[PDB]
C-alpha cells in the first residue's frame, strides 16, 4: 500500500536526476546534479554509486534501482544541520527567499516570487518570510 | 516542496 503522495515524491526525486525524462539515470545526469550543487565527483566515483544499486548490470539506474538507492542512502541532527548550511548560504541563519530560490535553481527548478513564498509558508512559524533553524527542524520532522 | 527539497540536498550530500 504505497500512497500516490509517496509515489509522486519518488517520481519528483527520480526526475531531478533524469533530466532527459528517458527513465534511466546515467553518470552524466548524476554528475550534472552533483556539480550544480557544488560537488565534483569523478566519473569513476559516479559509476561506483550506480554499481551499488545496478541490479541488472546495464550500467545505469532505472526506477526500482533508484528506489533501492533511496532506501539505502536515506545522525538525524548532523544531517539536518548540514542541509540547513546549504540553504542558509550567508550563515545568518535565516533562510531568505533569495537563498531558497538559489538552492531551488540548482535543483533545476525555475521559480517565481509567489511559489517561493508558498514554499516558505510550509516552514515559517512567525511569518517573517524566512526560515530559521528551529522552523527548519520542525518542517523536517512534521507529517 | 520545501521538505522534499531538503531531502534531495541531503541525498546528494550522502552520495558524496
Ligand atoms: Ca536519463
Ligand atoms: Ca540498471
Ligand atoms: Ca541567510
Ligand atoms: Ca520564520
Amino acid at each position: 500500500q504505497l500512497t500516490e503522495e509517496q509515489i509522486a515524491e519518488f517520481k519528483e526525486a527520480f526526475s531531478l536526476f533524469d533530466k532527459d525524462g528517458d527513465g534511466t539515470i546515467t553518470t552524466k545526469e548524476l554528475g550534472t546534479v552533483m556539480r550544480s550543487l557544488g560537488q565534483n565527483p569523478t566519473e569513476a566515483e559516479l559509476q561506483d554509486m550506480i554499481n551499488e544499486v545496478d541490479a541488472d548490470g546495464n550500467g545505469t539506474i532505472d526506477f526500482p534501482e533508484f528506489l533501492t538507492m533511496m532506501a539505502r542512502k536515506m545522525d538525524s541532527e548532523e544531517e539536518i544541520r548540514e542541509a540547513f548550511r546549504v540553504f542558509d548560504k550567508d550563515g545568518n541563519g535565516y533562510i531568505s527567499a533569495a537563498e531558497l530560490r538559489h538552492v531551488m535553481t540548482n535543483l533545476g527548478e525555475k521559480l517565481t516570487d509567489e511559489e517561493v513564498d508558498e514554499m516558505i509558508r510550509e516552514a515559517d512559524i512567525d511569518g517573517d518570510g524566512q526560515v530559521n533553524y528551529e522552523e527548519f527542524v520542525q518542517m523536517m520532522t512534521a507529517k | 516542496k520545501y521538505k522534499q527539497s531538503v531531502r534531495l540536498i541531503s541525498l546528494c550530500q550522502r552520495l558524496s
